RNA sequence: UCAGGCGAUGUUU
DNA sequence: GCAGCTAGCCATGCACATCGCCTGGAATGG
DNA sequence: CCATTCAGGCATGGCTAGCTGC
C-alpha cells in the first residue's frame, strides 16, 4: 500500500515471508560448510520456529509482535477470527446501490409507502435515468448523460419521477432482530433530507425517533422487483411470524387519541337527545352542539354474513357516546356493534384489528388500519391531552401512613435494644413493616386519581372514573404502569444495594415533592447498576441468537404429507394455581393427530386429519375438551425436511 | 453589594442554605500538578530535579570519571501560541542543562585532575501548558486526562465463591509497588501457602523463605510459638500458658495441687481458665499419648555421637520418643496449633519443600522465571539479589511506603524504597493473622486506594525513562572515555529523549483529541478520570464491581456523569469542590463542628479519614449561631446513613452542591429527574453547538458565571480601569493608579480571537460587551466567547413551547417547530472546514500549480486569480475548483469542494519548503501580513506611548507644572522642563528610559518578526508547496436535526410548520416549538415541566416590565416594581437593595431584563411548588399554569387547558446533511473486489449478516442471491449488469464470488488442498 | 486503498 | 493393581451498525 | 539517506497425570 510518499504500510504476510525466507537461505547456505551440529540445530530451530508463526501465531508461546507491541496477523488469523473471511466477506457484505440517513414521521402515507429523500433518490437511480434518457433521445452519449445529471435540469426530475412510481425499495435498521426488520416501501419524492415512514410500522422496527439511522437498498432484477412486492411489501406483514398475534397495533398517540375519542361523561352539552344516524353525530360534533361525549340513544345498522358467506343486513337502537358512533362510521362493513362499545384500551383496539383480519380477510383490514390512524390523531390534537404539575395529586394521608410506620418501627427498634430478637428477623420484620405501609400508599393514591371525579348530574352528585390526564394516559395503556405512576405520586419505596439485598430504610419521598440529597444518591447507583448490565445482557442474547440460527439452519419444509399417526397429548397447563395456559391458545394453528371424540363416547368430533382454525376452536371449548393428541415436527418422518401438515398454520399468514 | 458589571443584569436567587464556601478555581488539577512539573525547587521534591538527582552522577567503571548534575533551565519559545497553532509545529522550549564531568587520577584515592563546564547543554524540548491547560503537539490542541490507578502497596484479598465449590473462601495478598515486579501470596484449598511472582506459576512461599538465608528452626521460631516438655522420672512436666488451651478440648485428665479440674470430656470453660490462671502451674502432669500427636520444633542429635535424632518437621513417635529418653533431653520444643486460633499451615507447606538450601533454592527461583537454562551460580544469585532490591530494578514509592506502614500498623511513614526481610516476614504474618480470622479483608473499590495521577507524574515518569534510557551508552564511553580531549555534549544525545516525550504527548491512550465545540465541554474533557491507558486495566476485563459507584465516591466523584454505552464506570467526572491530597488521594472539604457550634472553618478530609468520623447532611436548619434547630439529625457514619443524638456530631457538609459535576450542576431542578436521563441530559449538555447568538437561558443554576470565568474562551481583564477604546479587533484599557506600577505603568490591550476553526468545525469568535468610556473592575468580564453572554454560559436558546399531541407530528419524541423560529435566525450557526491539498515532486515529474488545466471550463475559471487559488470572498458550491494541481503525464489533480457543501472562502494559507519559488499570490500574501504586522506592533507602541506621555502631564502636575511650555512644545521635547530633583523627577527618567526601552525592543522584535515570515518553513521529506482554504458554511434547521431540552429530552424537529399553523392563546401570541406530552410519564423527567412552569414565570415578569416600559412610565414605578419582584420568596440569602441605585443605575437593568428575568436555581436548595405559585400571582396568568389554547387551523377551542411555557432547548451536532449519504457505483476495494465502507470515502452500506438471515427468513431468493453477488463481488457480472441496466434490460448473470475465490486461495496457501468436483 | 487508537452515536422500555 | 476419580491446566467463546479524528518500519555500515 | 539488518474475567469443556480404591 502506498501511503503518502515513496512508504508503505506493512503487512504481515510480507513481513512473515520474509523472515522464514531469510532463516531459510542462512540456513542453506550453512548446509554448503558443515558447521557444528550445535550451530546447525539452533539453525534449524530458528526456521521450525518461523514456519509455526507463519501457519499460527501465538499459538506457540509468546506471539512474535510486530511494529510496536502487537501479536501480527497471520493466516490463521486471516481466516477464523470475527474479522476473518467467514464473516467479513462472505456471510454479510458491503453493497452498492445504498444510502443512509436520518427517519422522522410524516403522518400523511398509506401505509404501503415511505418517504424518500429527492436528492438521495437522484443519486440512487443514477443507471435507471440515463437509461430512460437515451431512450427518449433528450440525450445522445453517456457522458454527455452523466453531465446532464449533475447540471439537474429541467427534465431530469419528470424522468425521475417516471422511474420512481412502480419500482419498491427497501428499508432496514441496524440491530436487526427479527424478520420484520427488513420491509419494502414505495417510494414518495420529498424534499428536504430526511426519510419520512409511516408511524404504524415504528413498533415493528422497534424504532423510535430519537436520532435512529436506517438504510436503504435498491432492487434491480425483475425477479426481486417481484420479490418485494409479493413478500416484503407492508401489506403482507400485519401478523408477527413470532407468535399469532398482530404488529401493526397502533401506539401512545393514536391510543391515547381514541381513548379520549371514547368514554362516557356524566352530564354534558347535547344528552338524552336521540341521532338518526353517525352522519348527523359527526355534524352536531363538529357544530359544537353536544359533547364529544355524552349518553344519547342512535340509530346504527350493521351487517352479518351468518348466510353461506353472504352479508345480511340489520339495524337497531342503542344506547352509546355520540364520539363512539363517530368512531363506528369507519369500520367496515362486515363486523358486529359491541366490539367498540367499551372504553377501547390498547389490548382492546387490539383484538378488534385483529378479528376484523380473521373475519375479512386482508384488503379491508389494512384500509381499516389507516383509517384508524388518520382519525386517531385528528381527534387526539383536538383533544389536547396535556400533563401539568397539578395532575400529580399528591394523597392526604400519606404523611399520616409514613409517621405511623416510622412509630411502629421505632418500638421494634426498642424491643431489639431490650434484647429480645435478632438482627436477622429483625432485618426482616422491618423490611416487612414497610413493605405494608408502601402497599397502604399505593392504594391511597390508586384510588384518589381513579375515582376523584364527583359532580353533580342535573340530580345532586355521583362520582365516576376520572379525567386526570396522566391517570388517563395510564389506563389507556399508552404509556407507564401502576409502578411509574406510583413512582411519581407515592413515595418510590425500596432500592437495592450493591450487594443485592436491600436497604433498611426506604425512601420516603416521591418525584413531585423533590429528594433530598442522600435518596437520590441511593438512587443512582440504584439505577446505574440495571443501566450497565443492559450491555452485558445485549451481548448475551446475541450470542444466543447467533448460536440457535447455525444449528437449525438447514431444516426446510419439502415434501407435503409423512402420513403417520403419531403426536403428543397437549393439555393446558396449570401450576396448582390457576390455568396458566388455556388449551385454546396452545392448540390454536397446529393439526389433529387422532380424531377427537365427543365426551360422548363414540362421537367422533373432528377428522383426524384437520386443521384448528377458530371455529373449530371454539366448539372444542363449547364441548368442555380435555386434550388432544396433535401432529408435531418433532417427530415427522421425513427425510431432509419436515412436512407441512406436520408444521401447521404459518403464522403471519 | 455588587460589581458594576454584575450591575449589568442581577440574577434572581431561590435557595435557603447559605453557601459559606464560595466555589474554587476548575483547572486546579491541569495548572497545579505542572506548574509542579516545572520549577526551579531545591531539595528534590518531584521535579526534573526529582528525576536529575534520583539517575546521577554517573561514576565510571572506577576511571575516576564522574559525571554530575549542576542546574537547569528552560528557555523561552521560538514561537507563540498563535503562530503556532497557525503553522502546526508544536508549541515547545528548549531544554538547557548544566552538567560536569570530573576525572581524579588513577592510582590513588580521589586525588582530581580537571572538569569540564559545558555550561546549559540542549537536550531537546519538551511542550509546554498554556493558561487553559490545553497543549499543543502538531497544530493541534490536545489534553491529558488524568489516570486514577491502584495505589501502590499491598492488599489482602477474598476471592470468595469460586473456590472450588466447596464453599470454603481462601485468602491472597498481593505487594504491587510503583515500578517494578509485583509478589502474591496465596493458599490452595488444601490449606497450603504459596507464592508466585508476576503470575508465572506456583511456588511455596517457604522457598523465598529459605532463599533469605534462613534455617528451618530459625523460620518455625519465628512463626510459630514454643512448647516445652521436660523429661522427669515420670509424668513428663510439660509447660503450660493457661490461655493456650482456652478453645481445644483436653481428652485427658488435668489437675492441680492433687485437685482435678478436667477429665475426659471435659472442655476447658471461662472459669476453668480462671480458677487455673489463679493457680498458675506451668510445669504439670501430661500423659504419653497425647505428645505423640506433635511436631518437633528443633533438631536434637545424639548425646556424644551428635548423630541426627530427629530433623525438625517430623512427628512423635514410639522409636523417637525410645532414642530420645535413650538421650534424656530435658527440653523438648514443639509447636503449638489451634484449629480454632493457630495453624500449621506454614510447617505443612514445609513439608511440601522441594529443597533445602539457599543455592537450590535460588537454582529452582531461575529455572521457573527463565525456563530452559543452566543456572550459573552467581548468575542466579546476581538476579534474585536484581528482584526485590535494586535502586533501579525496583522502587516502591515514598506513597508506597507509607500506605504499607499504614496498613501493617506500624509506627513512621519513611524509609527505604525497597524491601526488607523484616518487611516480607510481617506480611506472611498478616496474612496468617486474617486465616486465623482476626483482620479484614479490604475492599478495593474504596477511593481509599484508588490514586489520580496527572500530567506532571506521566511527563515525570516517561521522562525518567528516556534517563535510563540514555545512561547506558553514556557510561559505555564514559568507561571507553579518552584522556580529557572530549567534551559532554559529544557524549549525549538529545534524540532518545525527545524520541520519548514526542512519542508519548503525540501517541497515547490518554493524551486525546480535545472536543472544543463548547465551553462546557472543554472545562469537562479537562477535569475527567480514567481508569484505562498504561498501567491501568482493559475495557473489558472488569465486571460490576469496578463499575459500581462505592459509597466512597460521595462528594468525590460525580456520580450522575458518565457515558452510557461500552465504559461506564471508568470515565468518572471529577466533582466540583474536589482536590488532590498531597499525596494523590482525592479530599474533600467539610466544615468544623465544636461542641455546639458550627465553625465556618473549613478543614479537608481523604477518604479513609472520613470513616472514623461523622458527618451531618447539608440540607439541615440552625439557629443562626451554630446550633442545630433539631436535636436529633440524619447524618452518616461509615457508608451509612442513620438518625443521631446533637452532641455527636463531627463534621458538616460544605454545600448542598458537592455531590455532583459541572457536567451535571447546571441542569436545573435536577433534584427531581430520574438518574438514568439525569446522565443522558447531562452529556447531550455536553454536546451542544455555539449558536451566532447567546441568549441568557431563563433557568440557571449559578454556576454559569463561573463556568465562564474558568474557561480559557473569555477575556477577563487582569487590573481594574477605565475602557478607553474598543474596537471589533481589540480592547484598550487604561489601569487605576493605585494598581499601578511605576515603571512602565502604561495600559493593557487585548486582541480578540475572531472568526476561526475549533477541533470539531465550531466557529469559535469573541465579542466585545463594554460601551466606550466605563469603569471595569479588576477580574471581570470584557469579551463574551461563543455562546456566552454578558458573562454566564449559553449554550441553547429559549423558547415559547407548548405540550400537546398534534396530528401525529410528534409521535414518538418528534418536535415540532414553527416557522417563526427558522425566520428570526435563531438557530442558524456557522461551520468551518479546512481543506488541504498538499503538492509534491515524484516519480515521472513535479506536480504543477498553474492556473492553466487541460479540459475544463473557462466558466470555472472565472473564479481564479491568475497566479491560481481563488480569491478571498467567492461563493462556491460543489464542484466547483479551488485550487489547479497538475501532474505530469499531465492530469488533473485539482482540488474541488466536497460534494453538496456551500460556503464561503475566508481566509487562504501557504506554505513553500525553502529553496522554490515563491510564486505570485504567495508574494502577495506574504506583503500583506508583513503590512498588518507592521502595523499591528507600530500601533502598540503608538498608543502605548501616547498612554506614556499622559502620564508623563499627570506627573508634571505636581511640582514644576507649566501649562503654557507643556500643551505647546513638542511632548518629546519634555528632558529639559523646569522641575525639582525629586523622585518625581527621577520617575520622569524612568518613563524616559523605558520609552527608549520600547523604542528599541520595539525595533529587535520587528526584525525578528520579519525574518520569521520572511523564511520558507519546513515540511514533511517529499513535498514542495501546500494550499490550506477555508471554507465557512451558514447550517441553517430544516427536518431532521437533533434538538433537545437539558433532561434527556431529545428529539428530531421534523416539519416547519407555517406561522398560522402553530396553536394560538388568547392573546395573539403564537407558541413556536410543540413537543409531545406522552413523553413524560415514562421517563419519569418530570423536571421539565416545573421547569417550564417557572420559566413562564420569568417571562410574565417580562411582558409586565416591557409594557411598562413602553409606557414611558416615570422611574418610580420601576424601582417599586422590581424591588417588589426580587423581594419576593419565603426565605432566601439574595438581598438586593434597589434603593441604592442611581437613576441610569436602573433604567438599564430595565432594559436588560425586558427579555425576560433570569432566575437561579441551587441544585438541591431551588424553588419550591408554592413558591413558583406565587410568583406567577404576581405575574398576572393563571396558578395552574395552564391555558385555554385556540387551533390555527379552526380557529376553535381546544377541549383541555395545556401547558405553555419556556423551556431551554440546545441544537446539538448531529447534522442531517452530514449524516446523508448514499452511493450508486463508486470505486472498489483493492484485496477484495467490494465497495469500500464510510462517508467520507465515497463508500456504500453494510448489508449484514443479521440482514441475510432476513431475508432467508422471508421466501426471498432472487433478491439475496442478487445482494451476495451482482450488487457486490464479480466484476465481470457487475459490469454486464451496468450494462444491461442503461440497455433497458433488467437482468442478471450470476458469476462467482471473487471473495469465495480468495478464500479458496488462502487456504490452498496452507498445507490444505481444497478444490472443486465435476460430476 | 491497511491495521490500530480514540472518542462519540444509536439499541432506552 | 488397572479402573475409576478427581484436580489442575489450557483451549475455546464473548451483540451490530455507524461517524469523526489520528498514526503509522525503523536502524545501521558508509 | 543507499545497501543490508532485526501485569486484575468469566464460563465451559476437554483433556492428562496422578490418587486411590477393593
Ligand atoms: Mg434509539
Ligand atoms: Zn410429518
Amino acid at each position: 500500500v502506498p501511503l503518502d510518499g515513496g512508504r508503505f504500510a506493512t503487512s504481515d504476510l510480507n513481513d512473515l515471508y520474509r523472515r522464514v525466507i531469510n532463516r531459510n537461505n542462512r540456513l542453506k547456505r550453512l548446509l554448503d560448510l558443515a558447521a557444528p551440529d550445535i550451530i546447525v540445530r539452533n539453525e534449524k530451530r530458528m526456521l521450525q520456529e518461523a514456519v509455526d508463526a507463519l501457519l499460527d501465531n501465538g499459538r506457540r508461546g509468546r506471539a512474535i509482535t510486530g511494529s510496536n507491541k502487537r501479536p501480527l496477523k497471520s493466516l490463521a488469523d486471516m481466516i477464523k477470527g470475527k474479522q476473518g473471511r467467514f464473516r467479513q466477506n462472505l456471510l454479510g457484505k458491503r453493497v452498492d446501490y445504498s444510502g443512509r440517513s436520518v427517519i422522522t414521521v410524516g403522518p400523511y402515507l398509506r401505509l404501503h409507502q415511505c418517504g424518500l429523500p429527492k436528492k438521495m433518490a437522484l443519486e440512487l437511480f443514477k443507471p435507471f435515468i440515463y437509461g430512460k434518457l437515451e431512450l427518449r433521445g433528450l440525450a445522445t452519449t453517456i457522458k454527455a448523460a452523466k453531465k446532464m445529471v449533475e447540471r439537474e435540469e429541467a427534465v431530469v426530475w419528470d424522468i425521475l419521477d417516471e422511474v420512481i412510481r412502480e419500482h419498491p425499495v427497501l428499508l432496514n435498521r441496524a440491530p436487526t432482530l427479527h424478520r420484520l426488520g427488513i420491509q419494502a416501501f414505495e417510494p414518495v419524492l420529498i424534499e428536504g433530507k430526511a426519510i419520512q415512514l409511516h408511524p404504524l410500522v415504528c413498533a415493528a422496527y422497534n424504532a423510535d425517533f430519537d436520532g435512529d439511522q436506517m438504510a436503504v437498498h435498491v432492487p434491480l432484477t425483475l425477479e426481486a422487483q417481484l420479490e418485494a412486492r409479493a413478500l416484503m411489501m407492508s401489506t403482507n406483514n400485519i401478523l408477527s411470524p413470532a407468535n399469532g398475534e398482530p404488529i401493526i397495533v397502533p401506539s401512545q398517540d393514536v391510543v391515547l387519541g381514541l381513548y379520549y375519542m371514547t368514554r362516557d361523561c356524566v352530564n354534558a352539552k347535547g344528552e338524552g337527545m336521540v341521532l338518526t344516524g353517525p352522519k348527523e353525530a359527526e355534524r352536531l360534533y363538529r357544530s359544537g352542539l353536544a359533547s364529544l361525549h355524552a349518553r344519547v340513544k342512535v340509530r346504527i345498522t350493521e351487517y352479518e354474513k351468518d348466510a353461506n358467506g353472504e352479508l345480511v343486513a340489520k339495524t337497531s337502537l342503542k344506547d352509546t357516546t355520540v364520539g363512539r358512533a363517530i368512531l363506528w362510521m369507519i369500520v367496515p362493513k362486515g363486523l358486529p356493534y359491541s366490539i367498540v362499545n367499551q372504553a377501547l384500551g390498547k389490548k382492546a383496539i387490539s383484538k378488534m384489528l385483529n378479528t376484523c383480519y380473521r373475519i375479512l380477510g386482508l384488503k379491508p383490514t389494512v384500509i381499516f388500519a389507516d383509517q384508524i390512524m388518520y382519525t386517531g390523531f385528528a381527534y387526539a390534537a383536538r383533544s389536547g391531552a396535556s400533563v401539568g404539575i397539578d395532575d400529580m395529586v399528591i394523597p392526604e394521608k400519606k404523611h399520616e401512613i409514613i409517621s405511623e410506620a416510622e412509630a411502629e418501627v421505632a418500638e421494634i427498634q426498642e424491643q431489639f435494644q431490650s434484647g429480645l430478637v435478632t438482627a436477622g428477623e429483625r432485618y426482616n420484620k422491618v423490611i416487612d413493616i414497610w413493605a405494608a405501609a408502601n402497599d397502604r400508599v399505593s392504594k391511597a393514591m390508586m384510588d384518589n386519581l381513579q375515582t376523584e371525579t364527583v359532580i353533580n348530574r342535573d340530580g345532586q352528585e355521583e362520582k365516576q372514573v376520572s379525567f386526570n390526564s396522566i391517570y388517563m394516559m395510564a389506563d389507556s395503556g399508552a404509556r407507564g404502569s401502576a409502578a411509574q405512576i406510583r413512582q411519581l405520586a407515592g413515595m418510590r419505596g425500596l432500592m437495592a444495594k450493591p450487594d443485592g439485598s436491600i436497604i433498611e430504610t426506604p425512601i420516603t419521598a416521591n418525584f413531585r415533592e423533590g429528594l433530598n440529597v442522600l435518596q437520590y444518591f441511593i438512587s443512582t447507583h440504584g439505577a446505574r447498576k440495571g443501566l450497565a448490565d443492559t450491555a452485558l445482557k445485549t451481548a448475551n442474547s446475541g450470542y444466543l441468537t447467533r448460536r440457535l440460527v447455525d444449528v437449525a439452519q438447514d431444516l426446510v419444509v419439502t415434501e407435503d404429507d409423512c402420513g403417520t399417526h403419531e403426536g403428543i397429548m397437549m393439555t393446558p397447563v396449570i401450576e396448582g394455581g390457576d390455568v396458566k395456559e388455556p388449551l385454546r391458545d396452545r392448540v390454536l394453528g397446529r393439526v389433529t393427530a387422532e380424531d377427537v371424540l365427543k365426551p360422548g363416547t363414540a362421537d367422533i368430533l373432528v377428522p383426524r386429519n384437520t386443521l384448528l382454525h377458530e371455529q373449530w376452536c371454539d366448539l372444542l371449548e363449547e364441548n368442555s375438551v380435555d386434550a388432544v393428541k396433535v401432529r408435531s415436527v418433532v417427530s415427522c418422518d421425513t427425510d431432509f425436511g419436515v412436512c407441512a401438515h406436520c408444521y401447521g398454520r404459518d403464522l403471519a399468514r | 453589594v455588587y460589581s458594576y458589571t454584575e450591575k449589568k443584569r442581577i440574577r434572581k436567587d431561590f435557595g435557603k442554605r447559605p453557601q459559606v464556601l464560595d466555589v474554587p478555581y476548575l483547572l486546579s488539577i491541569q495548572l497545579d500538578s505542572f506548574q509542579k512539573f516545572i520549577e526551579q525547587d531545591p531539595e528534590g521534591q518531584y521535579g526534573l530535579e526529582a528525576a536529575f538527582r534520583s539517575v546521577f552522577p554517573i561514576q565510571s567503571y572506577s576511571g575516576n570519571s564522574e559525571l554530575q548534575y549542576v542546574s537547569y533551565r528552560l528557555g523561552e519559545p521560538v514561537f507563540d501560541v498563535q503562530e503556532c497553532q497557525i503553522r502546526g509545529v508544536t508549541y515547545s522550549a528548549p531544554l538547557r542543562v548544566k552538567l560536569r564531568l570530573v576525572i581524579y587520577e588513577r592510582e590513588a584515592p580521589e586525588g582530581t585532575v580537571k572538569d569540564i563546564k559545558e555550561q546549559e547543554v540542549y537536550m531537546g524540548e519538551i511542550p509546554l501548558m498554556t493558561d487553559n491547560g490545553t497543549f499543543v503537539i502538531n497544530g493541534t490542541e490536545r489534553v491529558i486526562v488524568s489516570q486514577l490507578h491502584r495505589s501502590p502497596g499491598v492488599f489482602f484479598d477474598s476471592d470468595k465463591g469460586k473456590t472450588h465449590s466447596s464453599g470454603k473462601v481462601l485468602y491472597n495478598a498481593r505487594i504491587i509497588p510503583y515500578r517494578g515486579s509485583w509478589l502474591d501470596f496465596e493458599f490452595d484449598p488444601k490449606d497450603n501457602l504459596f507464592v508466585r511472582i508476576d503470575r508465572r506459576r506456583k511456588l511455596p512461599a517457604t522457598i523465598i523463605l529459605r532463599a533469605l538465608n534462613y534455617t528451618t528452626e530459625q523460620i518455625l521460631d519465628l512463626f510459630f510459638e514454643k512448647v516445652i516438655f521436660e523429661i522427669r522420672d515420670n509424668k513428663l512436666q510439660m509447660e503450660l500458658v493457661p490461655e493456650r488451651l482456652r478453645g481445644e478440648t483436653a481428652s485427658f485428665d488435668i489437675e492441680a495441687n492433687g485437685k482435678v479440674y478436667v477429665e475426659k470430656g471435659r472442655r476447658i470453660t471461662a472459669r476453668h481458665i480462671r480458677q487455673l490462671e489463679k493457680d498458675d502451674v506451668k510445669l504439670i502432669e501430661v500423659p504419653v499419648e497425647y505428645i505423640a500427636g506433635k511436631v518437633v520444633a528443633k533438631d536434637y542429635i545424639d548425646e556424644s555421637t551428635g548423630e541426627l535424632i530427629c530433623a525438625a518437621n517430623m512427628e512423635l513417635s514410639l522409636d523417637l520418643l525410645a532414642k530420645l529418653s535413650q538421650s534424656g533431653h530435658k527440653r523438648i520444643e514443639t509447636l503449638f496449633t489451634n484449629d480454632l486460633d493457630h495453624g500449621p499451615y506454614i510447617s505443612e507447606t514445609l513439608r511440601v519443600d522441594p529443597t533445602n538450601d539457599r543455592l537450590s533454592a535460588l537454582v529452582e527461583i531461575y529455572r521457573m522465571m527463565r525456563p530452559g537454562e543452566p543456572p550459573t551460580r552467581e548468575a542466579a544469585e546476581s538476579l534474585f539479589e536484581n528482584l526485590f532490591f535494586s535502586e533501579d530494578r525496583y522502587d516502591l514509592s515514598a506513597v508506597g511506603r507509607m500506605k504499607f506502614n499504614r496498613s501493617l500498623l506500624r509506627e513512621e511513614i519513611e524509609g527505604s524504597g525497597i524491601l526488607s526481610k523484616d518487611d516480607i516476614i510481617d506480611v506472611m504474618k498478616k496474612l496468617i493473622d486474617i486465616r486465623n480470622g482476626k483482620g479484614e479483608v479490604d475492599d478495593i473499590d474504596h477511593l481509599g486506594n484508588r490514586r489520580i495521577r496527572s500530567v506532571g507524574e506521566m511527563a515525570e515518569n516517561q521522562f525518567r525513562v528516556g534517563l535510563v534510557r540514555v545512561e547506558r551508552a553514556v557510561k559505555e564511553r564514559l568507561s571507553l572515555g579518552d584522556l580529557d580531549t572530549l567534551m559532554p555534549q559529544d557524549m549525549i544525545n538529545a534524540k532518545p529523549i525527545s524520541a520519548a516525550v514526542k512519542e508519548f504527548f503525540g501517541s497515547s491512550q490518554l493524551s486525546q483529541f480535545m472536543d472544543q465545540n463548547n465551553p462546557l465541554s472543554e472545562i469537562t474533557h479537562k477535569r475527567r478520570i480514567s481508569a484505562l491507558g498504561p498501567g491501568g486495566l482493559t475495557r473489558e476485563r472488569a465486571g460490576f464491581e469496578v463499575r459500581d459507584v462505592h459509597p466512597t465516591h460521595y462528594g468525590r466523584v460525580c456520580p450522575i456523569e458518565t457515558p452510557e454505552g461500552p465504559n461506564i464506570g471508568l470515565i468518572n467526572s471529577l466533582s466540583v469542590y474536589a482536590q488532590t491530597n498531597e499525596y494523590g488521594f482525592l479530599e474533600t472539604p467539610y466544615r468544623k463542628v465544636t461542641d455546639g457550634v458550627v465553625t465556618d472553618e473549613i478543614h479537608y478530609l481523604s477518604a479513609i479519614e472520613e470513616g472514623n468520623y461523622v458527618i451531618a447532611q447539608a440540607n439541615s436548619n440552625l439557629d443562626e449561631e451554630g446550633h442545630f434547630v433539631e436535636d436529633l439529625v440524619t447524618c452518616r457514619s461509615k457508608g451509612e446513613s442513620s438518625l443521631f443524638s446533637r452532641d455527636q456530631v463531627d463534621y458538616m457538609d460544605v454545600s448542598t452542591q458537592q455531590v455532583v459535576s459541572v457536567g451535571a450542576s447546571l441542569i436545573p431542578f435536577l433534584e427531581h429527574d430520574d438518574a438514568n436521563r439525569a446522565l443522558m441530559g447531562a452529556n447531550m449538555q455536553r454536546q451542544a453547538v455555539p449558536t451566532l447568538r447567546a441568549d441568557k437561558p431563563l433557568v440557571g443554576t449559578g454556576m454559569e458565571r463561573a463556568v465562564a470565568v474558568d474557561s480559557g474562551v473569555t477575556a477577563v481583564a487582569k487590573r481594574g480601569g477605565v475602557v478607553q477604546y474598543v474596537d471589533a479587533s481589540r480592547i484598550v484599557i487604561k489601569v487605576n493608579e493605585d494598581e499601578m506600577y511605576p515603571g512602565e505603568a502604561g495600559i493593557d490591550i487585548y486582541n480578540l480571537t475572531k472568526y476561526t476553526r475549533s477541533n470539531q468545525n465550531t466557529c469559535i469568535n469573541q465579542m466585545p460587551c463594554v460601551s466606550l468610556g466605563e469603569p471595569v473592575e479588576r477580574g471581570d468580564v470584557l469579551a463574551d466567547g461563543p455562546s456566552t453572554d454578558l458573562g454566564e454560559l449559553a449554550l441553547g436558546q429559549n423558547m415559547r413551547v407548548a405540550f400537546m399531541p398534534w396530528n401525529g407530528y410528534n409521535f414518538e419524541d418528534s418536535i415540532l417547530v414553527s416557522e417563526r423560529v427558522v425566520q428570526e435566525d435563531r438557530f442558524t450557526t456557522i461551520h468551518i472546514q479546512e481543506l488541504a491539498c498538499v503538492s509534491r515532486d515524484t516519480k515521472l515529474g513535479p506536480e504543477e500549480i498553474t492556473a492553466d488545466i487541460p479540459n475544463v471550463g473557462e466558466a470555472a475559471l472565472s473564479k481564479l486569480d491568475e497566479s491560481g487559488i481563488v480569491y478571498i470572498g467567492a461563493e462556491v458550491t460543489g464542484g466547483d475548483i479551488l485550487v489547479g494541481k497538475v501532474t505530469p503525464k499531465v492530469k488533473d489533480s485539482s482540488l474541488r469542494v466536497p460534494n453538496g457543501v456551500s460556503g464561503t472562502v475566508i481566509d487562504v494559507q501557504v506554505f513553500t519548503r525553502d529553496g522554490v519559488e515563491k510564486d505570485k499570490r504567495a508574494l502577495e500574501i506574504e506583503e500583506m501580513q508583513l503590512k498588518q504586522a507592521k502595523k499591528d506592533l507600530s500601533e502598540e507602541l503608538q498608543i502605548l506611548e501616547a498612554g506614556l506621555f499622559s502620564r508623563i502631564r499627570a506627573v508634571l502636575v505636581a511640582g514644576g507644572v507649566e501649562a503654557e511650555k507643556l500643551d505647546k512644545l513638542p511632548r518629546d521635547r519634555w528632558l529639559e522642563l523646569g522641575l525639582t530633583d525629586e523622585e518625581k523627577q527621577n520617575q520622569l527618567e524612568q518613563l524616559a528610559e523605558q520609552y527608549d526601552e520600547l523604542k528599541h525592543e520595539f525595533e529587535k522584535k520587528l526584525e525578528a518578526k520579519r525574518r520569521k515570515i520572511t523564511q520558507g518553513d519546513d515540511l514533511a521529506p517529499g513535498v514542495l508547496k501546500i494550499v490550506k482554504v477555508y471554507l465557512a458554511v451558514k447550517r441553517r434547521i430544516q427536518p431532521g436535526d437533533k434538538m433537545a431540552g437539558r433532561h434527556g429530552n431529545k428529539g428530531v424537529i421534523s416539519k416547519i410548520n407555517p406561522i398560522e399553523d402553530m396553536p394560538y392563546d388568547e392573546n395573539g401570541t403564537p407558541v413556536d416549538i410543540v413537543l409531545n406530552p406522552l413523553g413524560v410519564p415514562s421517563r419519569m423527567n418530570i423536571g421539565q415541566i416545573l421547569e417550564t412552569h417557572l420559566g413562564m414565570a420569568a417571562k410574565g415578569i417580562g411582558d409586565k416590565i416591557n409594557a411598562m416600559l413602553k409606557q414611558q412610565q416615570e422611574v418610580a414605578k420601576l424601582r417599586e416594581f422590581i424591588q417588589r419582584a426580587y423581594d419576593l420568596g419565603a426565605d432566601v440569602r439574595q438581598k438586593v437593595d434597589l434603593s441604592t441605585f442611581s437613576d441610569e443605575e436602573v433604567m438599564r437593568l430595565a432594559e436588560n431584563l425586558r427579555k425576560g428575568m433570569p432566575i437561579a436555581t441551587p441544585v438541591f436548595d431551588g424553588a419550591k411548588e408554592a413558591e413558583i405559585k406565587e410568583l406567577l400571582k404576581l405575574g398576572d396568568l393563571p396558578t395552574s399554569g395552564q391555558i385555554r389554547l385556540y387551533d390555527g387551523r379552526t380557529g376553535e377551542q381546544f377541549e383541555r387547558p395545556v401547558t405553555v411555557g419556556y423551556m431551554y432547548m440546545l441544537k446539538l451536532n448531529h447534522l442531517v446533511d452530514d449524516k446523508m449519504h448514499a452511493r450508486s457505483t463508486g470505486s472498489y476495494s483493492l484485496v477484495t473486489q467490494q465497495p469500500l465502507g464510510g462517508k467520507a470515502q465515497f463508500g456504500g452500506q453494510r448489508f449484514g449478516e443479521m440482514e441475510v438471515w432476513a431475508l432467508e427468513a422471508y421466501g426471498a431468493a432472487y433478491t439475496l442471491q442478487e445482494m451476495l453477488t451482482v450488487k457486490s463481488d464479480d466484476v465481470n457480472g457487475r459490469t454486464k449488469m451496468y450494462k444491461n441496466i442503461v440497455d433497458g434490460n433488467h437482468q442478471m448473470e450470476p458469476g462467482m464470488p471473487e471473495s469465495f475465490n480468495v478464500l479458496l486461495k488462502e487456504i490452498r496457501s496452507l498445507g490444505i488442498n481444497i478444490e472443486l468436483e465435476d460430476e
